Parts: C-alpha cells; structure tokens; sequence
C-alpha cells in the first residue's frame, strides 16, 4: 500500500489534499471539508467508513433482495419501513436489550482493537483461539475469513479492499434512497423501479405536484 | 480539524452547549413529571 | 393537624379554589367550537389542574384556611419529601459539582501556564474527571482523614 | 492479575501483589497508600458480611419453596415474635459489636496490638496478617494460600452484587428473590426487568 499520486481523481484537474495520498484503497481525493486533516482523524474515519460499508451492505441486502422475491413471489415478506413494528414472540423493547447486550460485546472489542491494535486477538476462555489479522479493520482469523481470501499480495489486497469500499459507499446511498423514496412515494422500491422504467419522462420526483 | 476542536473547547461554547443539553433535560423532566412539589 | 393546618384532602377551600380554576379554564372554552385545537388545548389544561389537584391530595400535604398547600420543614417524619429528600437530593449533586471543579482544578495545575486550561477546557481531562463524583461523599471524607482536603498553609 | 477491561493499563500503585488484583479501579479511590490499607480492610468485612447475609435470605426460601421447612420471608422475618423483643436484641448487639469491632480497629491501626486477651492473659493470637487472624478464627487449620483468598474475594464480590439485587428486586416486585427466580425460569421471554416497568 504505496504512495499513487497519479490515481483517478473525484474532480479531475484538481490538487488532492495532502492528507490524501493514496496509500488508502478508494482513495479519489475527496475531502473538500477537510474532515481528515489529522492524522488520527482520518485513522478513526477510516475504521468508521468501513463499518459504516459493512452496515450498509447487510442493510441494502436485507431490504432488496426479500422485497424483490415478494414481487415475483417466492417469498411474502412484509414491507421493510414497517417490519420494526410488528409484533413477534417477544416485545421490541427486550430484542433490543439482548442486541445491545451481544453487540456491545462485539463492539467494544473492536474498540479495544482500535485504541490498541494487538489487544483483543486471542480467546479469552481457550487461549489457543486466535485472530490471525494484522490491520485494524481487517480481524482475519478462522472467525472473519474462514476462505482465507483477507490475505495474499500486497496488490491484489489494495484491490480487493477498494472493491469492498465502493461496494459499501452505494449501498450507503441505496439505503437512504430507499429510506426517503418510502417518506415521499408510500410504496416499495421495486414498484418504484418498473414505475419509473414504465414511464421515465414523467416517474420522476417531480411527479408529486 | 484540530484547531476547530480546539475553538469548540473555549469556554462560552463548551457553556452553551452544557446549558443547552441541562435545560433539555429538566425541560423534559418537566414535561413528563408535572407540577411537582414533594418527592414521593 | 401541624400547627392549626388542614390536610388538603379535608379542606373545603382546596376544593373550592379547584372548582374555581376549572370554571375559569371552562369560560374560555365558550369562545371556541368544540372540535377546534385550542378547544383540544384547554381540555389538556382541565386534565392538568385536575391531575395536580388529585395529586396533592394524595401526597398528604397541609393546606391553611386559605386552600393553599403549606410545607412542613422542622423534620416531621411524614413531611420529609419537602425538604429533607430533596435536600439530600441536591447536597448530593451540589457536592458532585464542587467535587469534579476540584478535582480538574487539582490537575491542570501543575504546567507551565495553566490558566490556558481554564478559558479552553481540556475536555478529555474534563470526561475523566466528571464521573468520580458519583462516589463524591466517600473521597471527601477520605481526604479529611489523611489531610490532603484542607491546606494548612 | 488478570485485566477487568482487555487493553486498559493498570494503576501504577495496582501492583499485582494483592489478592483479587485486576486492574479495576477507574475512579482512583486507591491511589493513596493509606486508603488502599483502608479499602482492603473495607472489602474484607463487607464481603464475608454480604455472604452470610446473602446465604440467610435465600436458602431458607428455597428450603420453605421445597416444604422442607417453614420459615418468614427475609423481609418479613423483622415483624416476627421472638423471646427477647427487638430493641432488647439490638441493644445486646450494639454492645457486643461495640467490643468486637474496636477490638478489629485496635489491629488495623496498629498490627499487633491486641493480640493478647485481657481476661486469661496466657493466650495471644501469633502474628499474621492485617484481614486474615487466623488461629482461634481457623479451627481446622486451612492453609491461607493465594488461591483461597482470590476465591474468598471473588464469591465475596459475587455476594455483594447478590444482595444489591435482592434489595432492588424486593423494592421493585415486592416479592422475594426464589420466587423471583420461579417466575423468570418459568417464561423467561415474558418475565424480565422491562415487563415490571
Ligand atoms: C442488615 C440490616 C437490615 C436490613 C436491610 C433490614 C430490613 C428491614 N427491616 Mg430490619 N433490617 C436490618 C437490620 C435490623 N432489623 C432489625 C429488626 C426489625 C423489626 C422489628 C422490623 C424490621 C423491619 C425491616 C424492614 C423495613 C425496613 C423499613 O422499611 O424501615 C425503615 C427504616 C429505616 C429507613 C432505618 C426491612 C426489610 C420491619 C419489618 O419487618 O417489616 C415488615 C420491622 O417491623 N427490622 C434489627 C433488630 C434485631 C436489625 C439489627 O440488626
Ligand atoms: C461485496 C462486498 C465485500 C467485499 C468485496 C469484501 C471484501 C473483503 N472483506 Mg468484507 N465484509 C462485507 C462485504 C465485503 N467484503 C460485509 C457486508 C461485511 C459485514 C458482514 C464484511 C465483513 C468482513 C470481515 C469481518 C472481514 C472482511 C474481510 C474481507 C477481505 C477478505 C474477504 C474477501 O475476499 O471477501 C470476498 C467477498 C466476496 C467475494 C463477496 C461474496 C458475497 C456473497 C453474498 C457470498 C456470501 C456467502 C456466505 C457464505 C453466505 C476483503 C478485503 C476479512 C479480512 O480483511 O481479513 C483479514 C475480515 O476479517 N469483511
Ligand atoms: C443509490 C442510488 C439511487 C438510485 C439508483 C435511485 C433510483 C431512483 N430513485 Mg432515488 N434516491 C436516492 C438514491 C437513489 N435513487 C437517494 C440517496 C435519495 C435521497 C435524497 C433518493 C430519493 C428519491 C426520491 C424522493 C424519489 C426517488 C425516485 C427514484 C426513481 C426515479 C428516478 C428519480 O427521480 O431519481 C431521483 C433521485 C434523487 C432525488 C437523488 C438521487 C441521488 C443519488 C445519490 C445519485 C444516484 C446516481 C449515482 C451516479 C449512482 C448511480 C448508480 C447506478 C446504479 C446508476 C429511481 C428508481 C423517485 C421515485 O420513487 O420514482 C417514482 C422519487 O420520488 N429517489
Ligand atoms: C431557590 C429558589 C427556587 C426553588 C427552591 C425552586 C423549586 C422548585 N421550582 Mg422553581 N423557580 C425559581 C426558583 C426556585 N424554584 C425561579 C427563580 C423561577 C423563575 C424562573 C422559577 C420558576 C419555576 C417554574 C415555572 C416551575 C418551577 C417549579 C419548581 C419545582 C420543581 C420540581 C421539579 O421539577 O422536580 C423535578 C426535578 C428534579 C427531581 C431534579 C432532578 C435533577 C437530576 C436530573 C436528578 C438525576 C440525578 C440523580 C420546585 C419546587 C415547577 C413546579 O412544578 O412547581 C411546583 C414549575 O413549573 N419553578
Ligand atoms: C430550630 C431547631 C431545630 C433543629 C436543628 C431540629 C432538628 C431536627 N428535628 Mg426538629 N423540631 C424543632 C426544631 C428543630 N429541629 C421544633 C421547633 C419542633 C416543634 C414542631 C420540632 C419537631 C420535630 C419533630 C416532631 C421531629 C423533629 C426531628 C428532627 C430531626 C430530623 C430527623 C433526622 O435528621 O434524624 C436524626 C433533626 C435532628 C425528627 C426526629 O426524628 O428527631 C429525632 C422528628 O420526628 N423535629
Ligand atoms: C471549582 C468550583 C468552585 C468551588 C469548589 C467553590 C467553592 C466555594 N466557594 Mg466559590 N466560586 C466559584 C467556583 C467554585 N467555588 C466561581 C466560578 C465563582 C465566581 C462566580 C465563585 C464565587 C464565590 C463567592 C463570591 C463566594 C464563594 C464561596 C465559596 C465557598 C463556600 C461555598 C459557596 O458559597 O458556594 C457558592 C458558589 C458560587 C456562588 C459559585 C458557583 C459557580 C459554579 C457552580 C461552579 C462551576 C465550576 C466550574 C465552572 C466547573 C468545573 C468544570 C471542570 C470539570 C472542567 C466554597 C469554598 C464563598 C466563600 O468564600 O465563603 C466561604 C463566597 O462568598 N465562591
Ligand atoms: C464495600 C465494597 C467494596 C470495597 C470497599 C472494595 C474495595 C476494593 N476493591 Mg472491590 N469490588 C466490590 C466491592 C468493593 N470493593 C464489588 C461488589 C465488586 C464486584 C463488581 C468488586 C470488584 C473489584 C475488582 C475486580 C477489583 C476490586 C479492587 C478493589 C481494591 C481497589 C479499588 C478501590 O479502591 O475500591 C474502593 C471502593 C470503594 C471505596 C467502595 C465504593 C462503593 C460505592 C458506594 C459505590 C456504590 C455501589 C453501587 C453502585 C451502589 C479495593 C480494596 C481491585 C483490586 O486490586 O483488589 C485487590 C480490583 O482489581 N474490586
Ligand atoms: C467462599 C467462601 C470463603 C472462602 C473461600 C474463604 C477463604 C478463607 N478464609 Mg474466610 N470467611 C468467609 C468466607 C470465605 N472465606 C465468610 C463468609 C466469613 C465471615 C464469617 C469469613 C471469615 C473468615 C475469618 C474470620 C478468617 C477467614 C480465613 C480464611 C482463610 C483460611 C480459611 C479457609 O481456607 O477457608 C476455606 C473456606 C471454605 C472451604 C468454604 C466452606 C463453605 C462453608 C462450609 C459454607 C457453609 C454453609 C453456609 C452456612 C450456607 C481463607 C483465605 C482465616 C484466615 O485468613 O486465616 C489466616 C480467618 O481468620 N475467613
Ligand atoms: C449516506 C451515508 C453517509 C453519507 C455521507 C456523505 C455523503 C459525506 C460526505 C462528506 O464527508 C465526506 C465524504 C468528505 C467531506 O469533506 C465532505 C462531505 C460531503 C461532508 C451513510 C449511510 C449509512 C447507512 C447505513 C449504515 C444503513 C444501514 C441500514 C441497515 C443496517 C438496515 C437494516 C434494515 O433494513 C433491513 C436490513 C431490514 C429492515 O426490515 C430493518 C432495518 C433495520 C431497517
Ligand atoms: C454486607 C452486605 C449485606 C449484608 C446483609 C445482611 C447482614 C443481611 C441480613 C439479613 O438477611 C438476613 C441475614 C436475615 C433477614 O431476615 C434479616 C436481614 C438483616 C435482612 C452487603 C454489602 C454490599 C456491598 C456492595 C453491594 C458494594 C458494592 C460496591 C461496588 C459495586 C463498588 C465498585 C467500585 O468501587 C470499585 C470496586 C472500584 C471503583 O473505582 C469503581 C466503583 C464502581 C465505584
Ligand atoms: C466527548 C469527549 C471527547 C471530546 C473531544 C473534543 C475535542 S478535545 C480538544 O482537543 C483539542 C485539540 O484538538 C485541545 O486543544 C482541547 O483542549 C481539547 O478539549
């Protein structure tokens, strides 16, 4: 992960930022706000971008693909934006509990991992379980990369890396997208794509007044 | 970056922002915690 | 009861002033329709004065010969959540406050010009700090023993 | 020693050496020698104290839940009649624990002060340790390692946080902690702190 000062930038014909260098996958020079001046900074937005990727991508998987099998049929999911409020074997309020309890496991050993990079890697009941990761953000082990795939050269990691940021920066749209497309049409995605591709001069936004 | 946080730990926006968050919360209290004038 | 006192559940005035209040509130109420928001907002301050009333008449507090809830400070052991809870309550925060001024003030001065840490808060030192009050009472009195609370000069 | 809290650095005055050691102390309240001394001392009595208190409330339920016997309700049990009346017994245990424990407060000033009884002088407790007398207070001669004072310190912790929850539990329901217990094992799903709130 070496210094590309010649990489494709988000404005081209522009000076990227100096904190923007290169050595990071999906880099395009984009900070005009300068959020990441700081060398901990951009360390901490980094972890943060990533999270946020991963998040996004279970989520955009999780509303697209069950409401795409409802509309052909193979499945009769409710709708995502109300899903929250439907009554299961048990009240909302004690799931919630039980996330936060097992989540907050989960991450406040990944924050140990980011205050302090070897820290967390070995099993705290068998010793002999460990994380065989080396970067933070990238825990590896039998657990996080059972295929083995998270290791290799150093090119085709940068690749593979930066496939995984761009993939999580759509889906970070999508759901928002998705989000605000339920506020303001009051039905589902997907009828809100064959809408749009049926009549796409007038299946817009402005097909609300 | 850092000098913003720098400006944001002066003391008149570190007391706004304390006294903000301090008249949110009893304004809250308030609200859901009416008129009272002993403690049960 | 207490000094000449009435409780607030036996006296006619509480009563009278609570019927007082809600015909005022009533009278106002005539100048809207029924179905209109303000006509909705005045209900909402009917409900208010009647919850507060039946509150303190639950509570078991004294009321004068004017309808008026009256406190009971001396140390009455029915009487203790008007001022002796609270108080507890309040010398519990007040001294939390001091408590973590202290402390901050302890720690930022020992530099080279620590009046830079009091105009711009060093506010990680500040988060370390803020929740050692919670166990105020016991280090104030810990430091009493030992001495390091008081200077000798 | 072992750490509370996975990466966070010990106390520098948290040295290891002392039974039940793991780096716990986020508030500083330690961080003076003299209160350390204090504070060991402290936790000592209030755990062996928690203990029996937790064991008194909950296995004569559990013994009165299997019909065994029948006994009151540890916060029932203050109401009951007695030979001796409950002032009377407060009194007596005013008085004895008036002597006991300045007895106990004479040693943590001073190590080796009242060793020796004042009414058969030819008896002392040998020299030992500042929470562990041993001897008289060790009938059967159970050697003090490390591992039993880490255990001690350990069931001793777990009880405190045991009667912390009998307390509020008792506040909250109403009921006792066994049957607390009952109702929970029976539907665990339905019968939790948020559907008492
Ligand atoms: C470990 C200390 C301790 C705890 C947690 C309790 C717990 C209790 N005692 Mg109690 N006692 C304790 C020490 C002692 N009690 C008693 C003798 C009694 C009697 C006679 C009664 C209680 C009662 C009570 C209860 C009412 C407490 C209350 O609301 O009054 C508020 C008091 C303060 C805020 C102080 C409560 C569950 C009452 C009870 O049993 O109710 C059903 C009751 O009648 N206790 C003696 C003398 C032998 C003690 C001395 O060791
Ligand atoms: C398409 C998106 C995408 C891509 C390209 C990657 C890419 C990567 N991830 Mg990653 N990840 C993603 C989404 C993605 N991730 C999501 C959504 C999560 C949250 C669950 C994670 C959680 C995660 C962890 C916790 C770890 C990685 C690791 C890795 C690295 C090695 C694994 C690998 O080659 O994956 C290749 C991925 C694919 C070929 C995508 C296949 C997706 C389909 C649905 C197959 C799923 C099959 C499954 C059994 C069901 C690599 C940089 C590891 C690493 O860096 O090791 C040191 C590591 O520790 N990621
Ligand atoms: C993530 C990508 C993405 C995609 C593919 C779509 C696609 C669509 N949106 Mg949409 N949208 C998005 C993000 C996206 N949106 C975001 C982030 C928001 C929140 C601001 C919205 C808010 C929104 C509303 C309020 C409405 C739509 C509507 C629509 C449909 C009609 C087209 C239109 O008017 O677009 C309008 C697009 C916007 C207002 C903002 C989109 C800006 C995104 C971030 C850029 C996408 C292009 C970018 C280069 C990436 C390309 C991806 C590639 C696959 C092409 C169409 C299926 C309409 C609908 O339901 O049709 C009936 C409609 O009413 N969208
Ligand atoms: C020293 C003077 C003084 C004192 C003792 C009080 C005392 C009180 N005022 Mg008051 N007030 C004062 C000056 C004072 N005020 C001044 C100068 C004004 C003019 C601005 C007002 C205007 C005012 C209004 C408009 C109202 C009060 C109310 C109240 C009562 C609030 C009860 C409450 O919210 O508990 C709940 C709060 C707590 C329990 C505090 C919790 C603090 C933390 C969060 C605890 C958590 C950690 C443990 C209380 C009796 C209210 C009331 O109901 O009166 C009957 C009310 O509506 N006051
Ligand atoms: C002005 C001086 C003064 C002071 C300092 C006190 C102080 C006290 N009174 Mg008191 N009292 C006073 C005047 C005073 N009183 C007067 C003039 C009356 C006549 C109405 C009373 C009637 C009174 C009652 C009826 C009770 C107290 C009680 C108490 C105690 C509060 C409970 C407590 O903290 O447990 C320690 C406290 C020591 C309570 C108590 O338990 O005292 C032992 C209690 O029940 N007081
Ligand atoms: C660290 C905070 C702190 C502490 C511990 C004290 C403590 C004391 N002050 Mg004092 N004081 C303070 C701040 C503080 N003051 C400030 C900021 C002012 C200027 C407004 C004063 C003005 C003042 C006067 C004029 C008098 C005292 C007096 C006293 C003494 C009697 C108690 C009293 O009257 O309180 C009353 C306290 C106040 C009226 C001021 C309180 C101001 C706030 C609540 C404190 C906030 C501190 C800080 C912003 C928070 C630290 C945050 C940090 C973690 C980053 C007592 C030793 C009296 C005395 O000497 O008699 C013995 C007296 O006459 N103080
Ligand atoms: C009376 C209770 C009590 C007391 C005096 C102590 C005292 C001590 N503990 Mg300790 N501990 C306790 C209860 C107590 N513990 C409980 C219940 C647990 C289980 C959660 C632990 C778990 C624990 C660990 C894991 C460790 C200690 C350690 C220590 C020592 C250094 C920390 C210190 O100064 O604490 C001072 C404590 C106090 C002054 C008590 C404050 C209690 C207030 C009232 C809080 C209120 C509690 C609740 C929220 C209400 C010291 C001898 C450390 C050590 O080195 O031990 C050898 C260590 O690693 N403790
Ligand atoms: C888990 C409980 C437990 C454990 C492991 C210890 C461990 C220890 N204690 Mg100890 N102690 C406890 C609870 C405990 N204590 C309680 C609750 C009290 C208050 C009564 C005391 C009072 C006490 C004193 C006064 C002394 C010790 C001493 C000792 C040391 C030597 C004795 C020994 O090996 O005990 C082994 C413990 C067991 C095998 C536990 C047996 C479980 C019983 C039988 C349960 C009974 C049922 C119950 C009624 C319900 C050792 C470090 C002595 C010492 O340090 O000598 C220098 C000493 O002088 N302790
Ligand atoms: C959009 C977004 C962030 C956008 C941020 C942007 C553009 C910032 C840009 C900048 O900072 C830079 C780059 C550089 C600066 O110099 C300039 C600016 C401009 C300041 C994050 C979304 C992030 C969105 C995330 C993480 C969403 C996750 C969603 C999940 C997990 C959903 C789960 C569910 O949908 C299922 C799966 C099933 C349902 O039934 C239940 C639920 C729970 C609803
Ligand atoms: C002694 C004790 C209980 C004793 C109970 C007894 C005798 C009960 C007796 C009875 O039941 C019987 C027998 C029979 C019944 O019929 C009658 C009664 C009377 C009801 C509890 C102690 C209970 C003591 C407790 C719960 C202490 C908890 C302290 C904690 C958690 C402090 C933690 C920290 O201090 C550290 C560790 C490090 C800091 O840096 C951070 C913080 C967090 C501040
Ligand atoms: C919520 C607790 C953490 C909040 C941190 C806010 C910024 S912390 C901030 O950092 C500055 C340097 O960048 C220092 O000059 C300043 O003293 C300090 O308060």
């Amino acid at each position: 992960f070496a210094p590309d000062p010649n990489r494709p930038l988000w404005f081209p014909g522009s000076t990227p930022p100096p904190w923007l260098d290169g050595s990071l996958p999906a880099d395009f020079g984009f900070d005009p706000l300068g959020l990441a001046s700081d060398p901990d900074s951009l360390k901490w937005n980094v972890q943060a971008e990533i999270v946020h990727c991963r998040w996004a991508m279970l989520g955009a998987a999780g509303i697209f693909i069950p409401e795409l099998l409802t509309k052909i049929g193979i499945l009769n999911t409710p709708s995502w934006y109300s899903a929250g409020e439907l009554q299961y074997f048990t009240d909302t309020t004690t799931l919630f509990i039980v996330e936060l309890f097992f989540i907050g496991w989960a991450e406040g050993r990944r924050w140990a991992d980011i205050l302090k990079p070897g820290c967390v890697n070995t099993d705290p009941i068998f010793p002999n379980n460990k994380l065989t990761g080396t970067d933070v953000g990238y825990p590896g082990g039998l657990w996080f990369d059972p295929l083995g795939w998270g290791t290799g050269s150093p090119e085709k990691l940068k690749e593979l890396r930066t496939k995984e940021i761009k993939n999580g920066r759509l889906a970070m749209l999508a759901v928002m997208g998705a989000w605000f497309q339920h506020v303001y049409t009051g039905t589902g995605p997907i009828d809100n794509l064959s809408a749009h591709l049926a009549d796409p001069g007038h299946a817009t936004v402005f097909a609300a007044f | 970056m850092r000098d913003l946080k720098t400006y944001l730990s002066v003391a008149p926006v570190l007391s706004t922002l304390w006294f903000g968050a301090l008249a949110g919360l009893l304004i809250e209290i308030n609200r859901f915690f009416p008129d009272a004038l002993t403690f049960p | 009861d207490i000094s000449g006192l009435t409780p607030c559940k036996d006296s006619k005035q509480f009563a009278k002033r609570e019927k007082q209040q809600i015909k005022k509130l009533e009278s106002s109420l005539k100048l809207y329709a029924p179905e209109s928001a303000p006509a909705l907002a005045l209900n909402a301050q009917i409900e208010k004065t009647k919850r507060r009333f039946d509150n303190y008449g639950k509570y078991g507090l004294l009321c004068g010969s004017d309808g008026l809830p009256h406190l009971i400070v001396n140390g009455d052991q029915r009487h203790w959540g008007e001022f002796i809870t609270p108080g507890i309550l309040f010398l519990y925060i007040a001294g939390w406050i001091g408590w973590v001024g202290r402390s901050y003030l302890i720690a930022i001065s020992g530099e080279k010009k620590p009046a830079m840490k009091e105009i711009i808060i060093d506010v990680p030192l500040a988060s370390r700090i803020i929740f050692r009050g919670f166990i105020w009472p016991v280090a104030a009195y810990r430091e009493f023993l030992n001495g390091d609370l008081i200077a000798k000069d | 020693k072992g750490e509370w809290l996975p990466g966070l650095p010990s106390p520098a005055y948290l040295d290891g050496s002392l039974p039940g050691d793991n780096g716990f102390d986020p508030l500083g309240l330690a961080e003076d020698p003299e209160n350390l001394k204090w504070y060991i001392q402290a936790e000592l009595v209030n755990s062996r104290w928690a203990m029996l208190g937790v064991a008194g409330m909950l296995l004569p339920e559990v013994f009165t839940y299997l019909g065994i016997i029948n006994v009151p309700k540890w916060y029932d049990a203050g109401k009951s009649e007695y030979f001796a009346s409950s002032s009377t017994l407060f009194v007596i245990e005013f008085i004895l624990f008036h002597y006991v424990e300045i007895r106990r407060w004479q040693d943590i000033k001073n190590p080796g002060c009242v060793n020796q009884d004042p009414i058969f002088k030819n008896y002392s407790l040998p020299p030992h340790e500042c929470g562990y007398p041993g001897s008289v207070f060790n009938p059967l001669n159970f050697e003090p390692t490390l591992e039993a004072k880490e255990k001690e310190l350990a069931n001793g912790r777990l009880a405190m946080l045991a009667f912390l929850g009998f307390i509020v539990q008792h506040n909250v329901t109403g009921k006792g902690p066994f049957d607390n217990l009952v109702q929970h094992v029976a539907d665990p799903w339905h019968n939790t702190i948020i559907n008492t709130i």
